[PDB]
C-alpha cells in the first residue's frame, strides 16, 4: 500500500477539472511525508513535472507551493534531467506570469541544479525584462542560484551592479536587488568588489530605507566572508555613534547582536570600548537596552577574557562602571542586562582587583529581585527568568558567595505572589541539587512557607506545591523526619489535584525518599481509570516498598542484610510482574522493564555474594583430601566473577541501547555499572589471584563534577571500598575472613545509598527510530528470496530516520553503522559474510549496497543491525533488527556437472 | 518427569519462601514448566495476607498472556490448551486450582459494585477475556454464571466505571456462548435495559467523551445495517486484543437487539438526544457520538423516522478545534447528501432542512468562534452551493427546494481570507485545505487569478 | 592582503591566549578551527597555510579535549569501555600527524620537529590510555620501554633545535630523564599524566610557500547510469584519468584503491610511465583498473579512490567515485 | 531562557503516556 496512494492521487491528477488536480497536487506533501523513499519521491516528482508542463497557470502555482514545502526531499530525485527539462519547457512560453512561476520553480530547485547554464541564461534574460512579476521572480531565482553557483555569482555581480547604480529601476527595485549582493561571498575578489559597491551605495543613497537594507546586506556579507568582520564591526561603531537617525541605530544594535553571536573572538578591545562609550552618552532608553543586550550576549563568551587581558586598573575600565549604572537603573530590562554583565564578569577571569564587584553583584540580584517579584507581568516574568539564571550562574562560579546567595533568596520566598514562588523554588532546587551543604540550612523555614500555601489562591496552586515539595526533596539530603512527612501529607490531603500528587511521588522516587513515594503510590492505586496505568502505579508502589526495605539496613549486621534483601527481592518481583502486565503494544515500556530486571539481578548477585561470604562459616576449610585454591568457596567466587562481569556487560548493553535518555539517566546507569565493576575488582583483588593486581588504584580519586548528591555518595562509597581493597592487598591468607568482611561491608555500603529512578524512567523527551526497508525483493512472510547459488545477492538496504519531536534535543546523529550477517537455518553457521558500512545521511536518507555470498546449499537468514554514531563518538545500538529469508536453488546444468564430476 | 520435577521444585519453594519468586523468574525467562510457576505463585499467594490490591496471580497471568513478548504468549497459550485437553476429573492439575483461586477472588469482588473495587474487576474481566481469547479456555457453567454476575453489575459513577461497563459490553459481545440458559438471557435483557436509561448520568458526571452509549448506538446501527465486521473491529479495539469471533453467536445477538430492546425508532431518538463533544479535535480517541451520528446518516433513518439533526451538527461544528478529527469531512458530505437526496419514494418531501441563515451569519461576524469551526462552516457553505447545482434532476421532482444561501450572507463571508488561513495552518487541518482549494478552483475563479 | 593579516592575527590570538579555563580554551580552539576552514575555502593562494594551521589546531583541540575527560576522574577498575572518548583521539591525532608530514608540499625542519613533537604527545596519550585499560604488568612495562626508546630516538635524531623550542613537553621530559629510567611503570605513567597537564602549546612558524595535495578523478565521472557489463570470472578494464596537483614523487607515493561492494579491497600501484607531467605542479594519471568477480544479481556500485602512501601507511586524498558493474554468467 | 535545566516539570515536556495519565487523572480531583 505504498504506490497505491500514488495511483489514487494520480487518478485524481487525470481529471479535466482544475479543482481535482489542485486537490491532488496539494495532497502530495502528506504522501511525501508518509513514505519518504526515493522511488515514490522520484515517481511523484516526475508526475508533478508533466502536470506542470501543461497547465492553466494556477496548477503551476500549486506545484510551486509543493516544491517550496518539500525542499528537503529534492535531493532524493533520481531522474533529475527529465524533471528539469519538463519544468524548463515553460520558459519559452509567452505568458509572463507562467514564466515568473517557472523561474520561481527554478529558484526552488536551485539545490539540485547549481551549474545548469541555460537556467542562468534564462535568469539573466528575464532579469532585465519589463514585466514586473517576471523581474521579481528573476530576482528571487538569482538570489537562490547566487548562494550556490560561482560563475553565476560573478556574472550577476556585474549585472546587478549595473542595474542598481543605473539610475533607472526605482528605489523599491534597488531595495529588492541589494540582497543579491548579500548572497555574494563565494570568492575573495568577488567579495571585495561587492564590499566596495556596498560602501559606495551606503555613501551614495543616504536614506532611511536604503541604508537599512544595505547595512543588513553588508553584515551578511561580512558574517559569510570571515576575512574582514572587524572592519564591519568598526564601521558599525561609527554608524551607531555618528548617525542621528534612530532606525539605523536599531539595525546597528541587531547587527552587532548577530555578529557577537556568530564570531565573538574577533571583537577587539577598542571595539568593546567604543560600544561601551556609545552606550554611556545615549539619551534614549530603548537604545540603551539594545546596546547592553549586545554587551550581555558578548559577556557570556571568551570576549571578556580578551577584554581583561594583561598587556590600566580594571576598576577604571568602561565596561564595569557601565554595568554598574545600568544595574542600578530604573527600567527592569536594562537592570537584567546589567546584572547579567556583572554576573558574567564575576564568573569569568579571576584577577584580584575585581573581587569587590562580587559584593556589588550579589546585592544587585536581590535588589532586582525585590523590584520584579511584586509585578505579575510577562516582562517581569522574563526579568525573573534572567535574574534567577544569573543567581544560579553566580552561585555556581564563586561558591564562597553562594551561601549569602541562598539566604537572600529565602527572604524573597516569604513575600511574593504565586507566580514568583515558582522559578525561585526552581533556582533553589538547582543550587541545592549540585551543592548540597546549604540545602539543610533551609529545612524548617520552607515548612512554614508551605503552611501558608494551605490558604493561598487556586489558579497557580498545583504547580506551586509541586515546586515546593520538589525543593523539599532536594534539600533533604540526609532523610526526612516523620513530622515532615505528616505535614506534607496532611497538606495534600487538604487539597490536591490528583496529578499533583503523582508529580510529588515521582519527585520523591527521583530523590530517594521512597516512603512518601509508597504512601502517594497507595493513593494513586486507589485512584485512576485504566488498566495499564493501574498496573504501572502498582509496579511503582512495589518498587518503593522494596526500596524502603533496602533503606532499613544496619552496618556490620549480615542477618538484617539477608532479611531485608529477601524482602526487597519479593517486592521487586511483585513490581516486575506488575510492569510486565502494564506493557502495551502502543507504548512498549522497555527501559523500565530492563532497568528493574537488572536491579533485581544486582540485588540477587548481592544476595548470593553475602551468603557465599557466609559459606566460609558454613563449610569446612576444604575437605580431608585438600591438605593453590582449596574448597568450594573458590569455585563459588569464580561463579561470582562470571555473574558480576555478565551483569556489568548487561548494564553496558542497556546503556548503548537507549540513545533517547538524558545525561542524568545515563550517568545513573554508569553508576550501576561502576558498582558492578567495583564488586568484581574487589573480589578479584582479595581472593582470586592477588598476585597480578599490583595497581593500588594509580588513578585520581578526587575532584569530581558531582552533578547530583546520589553521584557524590556513590563516589564516596567507591573510594572507601577501593581504600579497603588497597589496604588489605597481600598481607593475609588467600581465603581469609577480613576478605569476606570486606565484601560484606562493600555490599552494605552499596545498599545503604538507596537508588534514583531518573527522568527516562517516567518521561521520554526525544524519540528517534530507523526504518531500514530491505529491498532485495522484500518477500512477504515465510516466502524466501530465491538465489541461484552461483551469484551473490545484492541486498540494497535503504533506510530513513524518524524523529518524534524537536529533531535532536540531547544528541545528534552523525553517522550510522549498518551491520549485516547470515545464518544457515537448515537443521559458525554462515559467519563468512559479516559486513559493516558507515553512512552519513544527507537529510534523512540511508543508501548502501550490500552483496551477500550464499554458497553452500541452504536456506539462509539475513539479519540487519543499525548502530548510531553521535557527534562526540559514542556508538548507540538501536535499530529494528530486520531479518529476511532466502532459499538457495541450483542450476540443473551445474547440478548435472557436479553429479558427473 | 514433568510432575516429578514440579514436585521437587515445589518442595524447594515451600522450603525457601523468599526465592519462590525467583523460581518463577527462571520459569519465565527460560519458558520451562509453566505449571510449576503457576503452582508456586499460588503457594506464595497462600503465604501472604497482602490481598488489599489486585492478586499477584492476576498480574502474572496478565503479563504472560497480554505482553510485549510473543513466545511467552505462545508458551502460556499452549499450556492453557494442554490444561484444557485434560478432560478427566483430576484436581491435581495446577490450572484448575488456579481457576478455583480466580473463582475465590470472583467471590470476593462481587457486590452494586464498590468504588474501591472498580478497576480490580475491570482488570479481571480483561484477564478472563484473554483467557478465553488468545489462550482459549472454555469455562464451566458455574464460572460462566459468575461471569454474568460480575459483568451485569452496577458501576457507581466513575470513569473507571464507564470503562468497566464498556469492557462488560464487549465482554458479552465477544463470547455469546458464555450465556446458555434462558434465565441468564433475562438477566442480560434486564442489564441492557438498565444500560439504556442510565447513560446521561454517567456521561454528565464522568465527563469522558468515550462513554458506552455511543457504543450501544453503534452496535444497534451495525446490526440494523448488517455490518458484522464493524462489530468485530469495535470489540477488538475496545478489549485491546485481536480475537476471531464466529458470526453465528453475533447473529443470535443481532436478533435480540433488532427484535426487542433496541428498536430503530428509539435508537434514532436516543442518538438525537446525545450531547456534543466540546473541543473535539483528533487527539482524543474513542468511538464518539460523531461516529454514531455519521453511521446513522449513512444508513438513512433520521427523516425516515421524523427526527432532526440540525442543531447537533451546528453545535458539533461550533465546538471543534486544532488537529481536526478524521470524520467531520464525510459527516458534512453525507449531511449534504441528506439535505438534497430524499430517503424513499413514499415521502419525496422527506429531507433534512439546511442550516439557517442567521446562525451562519453569527459564525462569520467574528474571534468568538474557532478557526477550525469557521473553515468547516465555509466548507459546508461551498459544498452545499456546489452540490445544489449538481443533484438538480431530483431537486425539481422534490417540490421542497431548500434554496441557495441568498447573496447578502455570501457577500459577508471572507473566502480568500479563510483560505489563506487554511493554507497557513494546513499541517494540522489535513483533509480540509485540499477540499477548500478544490471548491475554490471549481466554483470561484474570482480568486484564482 | 587582508587575508594574510587576518591569518596572522588569528594565529597570534591562538598562540597568546593560552592561559584560560579549558572550557574557554576549547571554545577559542573550535572558533578558530571553523574560521580557518572558512578562510581556506574562501582563499586559494593561502588555502594551504590555512588548512595546515587548521590541522595543527585540530590536533591541539583533540589533545586538550582528551586531557579533560571523566576517565581521569575515577579509578582504573571503574572503567566505562563504551563511554571512553579519549581512546580514539590518539588515533585521530596520529593520522593527522601523518597528514601533516605527507600531504603538504613545501615543508622544512621546523614544521617537521613540531609535528614530530605532536606525534610524541600522541604516543603519550595512547600509552596512558592503554595503561589505564589493561592490568598485565609485562605489556605495560614493555610499552613503557618502547615509549622511552621512542623518546631516545627523538632526542637522538633531533639533537639540535632544543634551544629554539622552549618549555615544551620533550624538553622537561629530558630534564627528568634518568629518573624516568629508574622508576616503576605506574610511577612513570602518573608522571606522564602530570607531564601532559602543563605541557605547553608550541608555536608553529608557517612556511612561506605551502600547497595542499589533492586529486580530482576526471574520468569516470560516476554519474553515468549505464553499467559496465562483463562475464563472471573474467576481467573488465576501466580507464581512470585523474589530475594531481602539488604532489611530490607521485611514482613511489600515489596509488589507486578499489573497494568492491563486498568489502574486499585492491591496492593498485601505478606505472611511472603512465604518469604525465603537464607542467611544473600538475600531473595527469591515466591507467587501467582491472576488475573481476563471480557474478552479481544486479549492477552494483564499486568504489574507486586515489590514496597517498608513505613509509608503511596509506591515507586518502581524493574524492570517491563510483561505477556500475554487471557480471553475468555464461549464456549456456 | 530556562533557570533549571534538569526540571522534570516544564510547560510542555510531558510524553504521551503521561498525557493520557494526566487526562484520566485530573478529572477525578479528590484524594483520600
Amino acid at each position: 500500500d505504498a504506490n497505491s496512494a500514488l495511483m489514487e492521487l494520480d487518478k485524481g491528477l487525470r481529471s479535466g477539472k482544475l479543482g481535482e488536480q489542485c486537490e491532488a497536487v496539494v495532497r502530495f506533501p502528506r504522501l511525501f511525508q508518509k513514505y519518504p523513499f526515493p522511488i515514490l519521491i522520484n515517481s511523484a516528482f516526475l508526475k508533478l513535472a508533466d502536470v506542470f508542463r501543461v497547465g492553466n497557470n494556477f496548477l503551476r502555482l500549486c506545484v510551486l507551493k509543493v516544491t517550496q514545502q518539500s525542499e528537503k526531499h529534492l535531493e532524493k530525485i533520481l531522474n533529475v534531467d527529465e524533471f528539469v527539462k519538463r519544468i524548463f519547457s515553460v520558459i519559452h512560453s509567452n505568458d509572463p506570469v507562467a514564466r515568473a512561476i517557472t523561474l520561481r520553480m527554478l529558484g526552488s530547485l536551485a539545490s539540485i541544479i547549481p551549474e545548469r547554464k541555460n537556467a542562468h541564461h534564462s535568469i539573466r534574460q528575464s532579469l532585465d525584462s519589463h514585466d514586473n512579476v517576471e523581474v521579481e521572480a528573476a530576482v528571487f531565482a538569482a538570489a537562490n542560484f547566487s548562494a550556490q553557483s560561482k560563475d553565476f555569482a560573478v556574472g550577476i555581480c556585474n549585472k546587478i551592479s549595473e542595474m542598481i547604480q543605473g539610475l533607472a529601476t526605482p528605489v523599491d527595485l534597488k531595495l529588492k536587488l541589494i540582497p543579491i549582493l548579500q548572497h555574494m561571498h563565494h570568492d575573495a575578489i568577488l567579495a571585495s568588489s561587492a564590499r566596495q559597491l556596498l560602501q559606495q551605495l551606503v555613501t551614495s543613497y543616504p536614506s532611511t530605507k536604503m541604508v537599512i537594507v544595505s547595512l543588513h546586506t553588508f553584515t551578511l556579507l561580512a558574517a559569510s566572508s570571515l576575512v574582514d568582520t572587524p572592519k564591519q564591526i568598526q564601521l558599525l561603531l561609527q554608524y551607531l555613534k555618528n548617525d542621528p537617525r534612530k532606525a539605523v541605530k536599531r539595525l546597528a544594535i541587531q547587527d552587532l547582536k548577530l555578529l557577537a553571536n556568530k564570531t565573538p573572538h574577533t571583537w577587539s578591545r577598542e571595539n568593546i570600548q567604543a560600544l561601551c562609550e556609545c552606550a554611556l552618552q545615549t539619551p534614549y532608553d530603548s537604545l540603551k537596552l539594545g546596546m547592553l543586550s549586545v554587551l550581555s550576549t558578548l559577556s557570556g563568551t571568551i570576549a571578556i577574557k580578551h577584554y581583561f587581558s594583561i598587556v590600566s586598573s580594571p576598576r577604571s575600565s568602561d565596561l564595569v562602571k557601565l554595568a554598574q549604572e545600568c544595574c542600578y537603573h530604573n527600567n527592569r530590562g536594562i537592570a537584567a542586562h546589567g546584572v547579567r554583565v556583572l554576573t558574567n564578569i564575576t564568573v569569568s577571569c579571576q584577577e584580584k582587583d575585581l573581587l569587590a564587584l562580587e559584593q556589588d553583584a550579589v546585592f544587585g540580584l536581590e535588589s532586582l529581585l525585590v523590584l520584579c517579584s511584586q509585578d505579575d507581568s510577562p516582562g517581569a516574568q522574563a526579568t525573573l527568568k534572567i535574574a534567577l539564571n544569573c543567581m544560579v550562574k553566580l552561585a555556581k562560579g564563586r561558591p564562597h558567595l553562594s551561601q549569602s546567595v541562598v539566604e537572600t533568596l529565602l527572604t524573597q520566598l516569604h513575600s511574593a505572589q504565586d507566580a514568583a514562588r515558582i522559578l525561585m523554588c526552581h533556582c533553589l532546587a538547582a543550587i541545592a541539587m549540585q551543592l548540597p551543604v546549604l540545602g539543610d540550612g533551609m529545612l524548617g523555614d520552607l515548612m512554614e512557607l508551605y503552611k501558608v500555601i494551605g490558604r493561598s489562591a487556586t489558579d497557580k496552586q498545583q504547580e506551586l506545591l509541586v515546586s515546593l515539595a520538589t525543593v523539599i526533596f532536594v534539600a533533604s539530603q540526609k532523610a526526612l523526619s516523620v513530622e515532615s512527612k505528616a505535614v506534607i501529607k496532611q497538606q495534600l490531603e487538604s487539597v490536591s489535584n490528583g496529578w499533583t500528587v503523582y508529580r510529588i511521588a515521582r519527585q520523591a522516587s527521583r530523590m530517594g525518599n521512597h516512603d512518601m513515594a509508597k504512601e502517594l503510590y497507595q493513593s494513586l492505586l486507589t485512584q485512576v481509570a485504566s488498566e495499564h496505568f493501574y498496573f504501572w502505579l502498582n509496579s511503582l508502589k512495589e518498587f518503593s516498598h522494596a526500596e524502603q526495605c533496602l533503606t532499613g539496613l544496619q552496618e556490620e549486621n549480615y542477618s538484617s542484610a539477608l532479611s531485608c534483601i529477601a524482602e526487597s527481592l519479593k517486592f521487586y518481583h511483585k513490581g516486575i510482574a506488575s510492569l510486565t502486565a502494564a506493557s502495551t503494544p502502543l507504548n512498549p515500556l522497555s527501559f523500565q522493564c530492563e532497568f528493574v530486571k537488572l536491579r533485581i539481578d544486582l540485588l540477587q548477585a548481592f544476595s548470593q555474594l553475602i551468603c557465599t561470604c557466609n559459606s566460609l562459616k558454613t563449610s569446612p576449610p576444604p575437605a580431608i583430601a585438600t591438605t593453590q585454591r582449596c574448597g568450594r568457596i573458590s569455585n563459588q567466587m569464580k561463579q561470582s566473577m562470571e555473574e558480576f562481569r555478565s551483569l556489568a556487560s548487561r548494564y553496558g548493553d542497556l546503556y548503548q541501547a537507549s540513545f533517547d535518555a538524558d545525561s542524568a539517566t545515563l550517568r545513573n546507569v554508569e553508576l550501576q555499572q561502576q558498582s558492578c565493576l567495583l564488586i568484581s575488582h574487589a573480589i578479584e583483588a582479595l581472593i582470586l589471584d592477588p598476585e597480578s593486581a599490583s595497581f593500588q588504584e594509580y588513578g585520581s580519586t578526587g575532584t569530581a563534577h558531582a552533578d547530583s548528591e546520589y553521584e557524590r555518595r556513590m563516589m564516596s562509597v567507591y573510594n572507601h571500598v577501593l581504600e579497603e581493597v588497597e589496604s588489605l592487598n597481600r598481607k593475609y591468607t588467600p581465603v581469609s575472613y577480613m576478605h569476606t568482611a570486606c565484601l560484606c561491608n562493600a555490599i552494605i555500603a552499596l545498599l545503604k545509598v538507596p537508588l534514583s529512578f531518573q527522568r527516562y524512567f517516567f518521561q521520554k523527551l526525544q524519540s528517534t527510530s530507523i526504518k531500514l526497508a530491505l529491498s532485495p525483493s522484500p518477500r512477504n512472510p515465510a516466502e524466501p528470496i530465491a538465489v541461484q547459488n552461483n551469484q551473490q545477492l545484492a541486498l540494497k538496504v535503504e533506510g530513513v530516520v524518524q524523529h518524534g519531536s524537536k529533531p535532536g534535543l540531547f544528541r545528534k546523529i552523525q553517522s550510522v553503522c549498518l551491520n549485516v550477517s547470515s545464518t544457515l537455518q537448515s537443521k559458525i553457521d554462515n559467519m563468512t559474510n559479516e559486513m559493516e558500512q558507515r553512512v552519513e545521511p544527507h537529510n534523512d536518507y540511508f543508501s548502501t549496497q550490500f552483496l551477500l555470498n550464499f554458497a553452500i546449499l541452504g536456506t539462509h537468514n539475513i539479519t540487519v543491525e543499525s548502530s548510531v554514531k553521535d557527534a562526540n563518538g559514542i556508538v548507540w545500538k538501536t535499530g529494528p533488527r530486520t531479518t529476511i529469508f532466502v532459499k538457495s536453488l541450483e542450476d540443473p546444468y551445474s547440478q548435472q556437472i557436479r553429479l558427473q564430476q | 518427569g514433568g510432575r516429578r520435577r514440579t514436585d521437587a521444585l515445589r518442595f524447594l519453594c515451600k522450603m525457601n519462601p523468599s526465592q519462590a519468586l525467583k523460581v518463577r523468574g527462571m520459569v519465565v525467562e527460560e519458558c520451562h514448566l509453566p505449571g510449576l510457576g503457576v503452582a508456586l505463585t499460588l503457594d506464595h499467594t497462600k503465604n501472604e495476607a497482602c490481598e488489599d490490591g489486585v492478586s499477584d496471580l492476576v498480574c502474572f497471568v496478565s503479563g504472560l498472556l497480554l505482553g510485549t513478548n510473543a513466545k511467552v504468549r505462545t508458551w502460556f497459550g499452549t499450556f492453557i490448551r494442554n490444561g484444557q485437553q485434560r478432560k478427566r476429573e483430576t484436581s491435581s492439575s495446577v490450572l484448575w486450582q488456579m481457576r478455583r483461586q480466580l473463582l475465590l477472588e470472583l467471590m470476593g469482588i462481587l457486590p452494586g459494585l464498590k468504588e474501591e473495587h472498580v478497576v480490580k474487576a475491570s482488570a479481571l474481566l480483561r484477564l478472563y477475556c484473554a483467557l478465553m481469547g488468545i489462550a482459549g479456555l472454555k469455562p464451566t457453567e458455574e464460572e460462566a454464571e459468575q461471569l454474568l454476575q460480575l459483568m451485569t453489575s452496577r458501576p457507581p459513577a466513575t470513569p473507571a466505571g464507564v470503562r468497566f461497563v464498556s469492557l462488560s459490553f464487549c465482554m458479552l459481545l465477544a463470547f455469546s456462548t458464555l450465556v446458555s440458559t434462558p434465565e441468564q438471557e433475562q438477566l442480560m435483557v434486564v442489564w441492557l435495559s438498565w444500560m439504556i436509561k442510565e447513560e446521561a448520568y454517567f456521561e454528565s458526571t464522568s465527563g469522558v467523551s468515550a462513554s458506552f452509549g455511543e457504543m450501544l448506538l453503534l452496535v444497534a446501527m451495525y446490526f440494523h445495517s448488517n455490518q458484522l465486521s464493524a462489530i468485530i473491529d469495535l470489540v477488538c479495539s475496545t478489549l485491546g486484543m485481536k480475537i476471531v469471533i464466529k458470526p453465528s453467536s453475533l447473529s443470535r445477538m443481532k436478533t435480540i437487539f433488532t427484535q426487542e430492546i433496541f428498536t430503530e425508532q428509539v435508537v434514532t431518538a436516543h442518538a438525537v438526544r446525545v450531547p456534543v463533544t466540546s473541543n473535539l479535535s483528533a487527539n482524543i480517541t474513542g468511538f464518539l457520538p460523531i461516529h454514531c451520528i455519521y453511521q446513522l446518516l449513512r444508513s438513512r433513518s433520521f427523516t425516515k423516522h421524523k427526527v432532526s439533526i440540525k442543531d447537533w451538527i451546528y453545535r458539533q461544528l461550533c465546538e471543534t478545534s486544532t488537529p481536526l478529527h478524521p470524520q467531520l469531512l464525510p459527516l458534512i458530505d453525507v449531511y449534504i447528501n441528506s439535505i438534497l437526496t430524499p430517503a424513499s419514494k413514499s415521502n419525496p418531501e422527506a429531507t433534512n432542512q439546511p442550516v439557517t441563515e442567521q446562525e451562519i451569519l453569527n459564525i462569520f461576524q467574528g474571534q468568538r468562534f474557532s478557526i477550525t469551526a469557521q473553515l468547516l462552516v465555509l466548507y459546508y457553505i461551498l459544498s452545499y452551493e456546489e452540490a445544489l447545482l449538481a443533484n438538480t434532476k431530483t431537486l425539481a421532482a422534490m417540490q421542497r427546494k431548500p434554496k441557495s444561501y441568498s447573496s447578502s450572507l455570501m457577500d459577508q463571508i471572507p473566502i480568500k481570507f479563510l483560505i489563506r488561513q487554511a493554507q497557513g495552518l494546513q499541517q494540522e487541518l489535513g483533509g480540509l485545505h485540499s477540499a477548500l482549494l478544490r471548491l475554490l478552483a471549481t466554483n470561484y475563479p474570482h480568486l484564482c487569478i | 592582503d587582508p587575508s594574510q593579516q587576518f591569518l596572522q592575527q588569528s594565529l597570534e590570538r591562538v598562540y597568546s591566549l593560552q592561559h584560560l579555563d579549558p572550557q574557554g580554551a576549547q571554545e577559542l580552539l573550535e572558533f578558530t578551527i571553523r574560521d580557518l576552514q572558512r578562510l581556506g575555502e574562501l582563499q586559494s593562494e593561502l588555502a594551504g597555510v590555512a588548512d595546515f594551521s587548521a590541522t595543527y589546531l585540530r590536533c591541539q583541540l583533540l589533545l586538550i579535549k582528551a586531557l579533560q575527560e571523566k576517565l581521569w576522574n575515577v579509578a582504573a577498575p571503574l572503567y566505562l569501555k563504551q563511554s571512553d572518548l579519549a581512546s580514539a583521539a590518539a588515533k585521530q591525532i596520529m593520522e593527522e600527524t601523518y597528514k601533516m608530514e605527507f600531504m603538504y608540499s613545501g615543508v622544512e625542519n621546523k614544521q617537521v620537529v613540531i609535528i614530530h613533537h605532536m606525534r610524541l604527545q600522541a604516543k603519550a596519550l595512547q600509552l596512558i590510555v592503554t595503561a589505564r585499560t589493561t592490568r598485565g604488568l609485562d605489556p605495560l612495562f614493555g610499552m613503557c620501554e618502547k615509549f622511552l626508546q621512542e623518546v631516545d630516538f627523538f632526542q637522538r635524531y633531533f639533537i639540535a633545535d632544543l634551544p629554539h623550542l622552549q618549555d615544551s613537553f620533550v624538553d622537561k621530559l629530558l630534564d627528568l630523564m634518568p629518573r624516568l629510567m629508574t622508576s616503576k611503570p605506574a610511577e612513570v605513567v602518573k608522571i606522564l599524566q602530570t607531564m601532559l597537564r602543563q605541557s605547553a602549546f608550541l608555536h608553529l612558524p608557517l612556511p612561506e610557500q605551502i600547497h595542499k595535495a589533492s586529486a580530482t578523478i576526471i574520468e569516470p565521472a560516476g554519474e553515468s547510469d549505464n553499467p559496465l557489463r562483463f562475464t563472471s570470472g573474467l576481467v573488465v578494464a576501466l580507464d581512470v584519468d585523474a589530475t594531481l596537483e602539488h604532489v611530490q614523487d607521485p611514482q613511489n607515493t600515489v596509488k589507486v584503491q578499489v573497494l568492491y561492494p563486498d568489502g574486499q579491497a585492491q591496492m593498485i600501484h601505478p606505472k611511472p610511465a603512465d604518469f604525465r607531467n603537464p607542467g611544473p605542479g600538475r600531473h595527469r594519471l591515466i591507467t587501467q583498473v582491472y576488475l573481476s568477480h563471480t557474478a552479481w544479481t544486479e549492477a552494483c556500485q564499486v568504489e574507486v579512490r586515489l590514496l597517498l602512501a608513505y613509509n608503511e601507511g596509506t591515507i586518502p586524498f581524493s574524492k570517491p567515485v563510483k561505477v556500475y558493474i554487471m557480471p553475468k554468467p555464461a549464456r549456456r | 531562557a530556562h533557570v533549571w535545566e534538569d526540571n522534570w516539570d516544564d510547560d510542555n515536556v510531558e510524553d504521551d503516556f503521561s498525557n493520557q495519565l494526566r487526562a484520566e487523572l485530573e478529572k477525578h480531583g479528590y484524594k483520600m
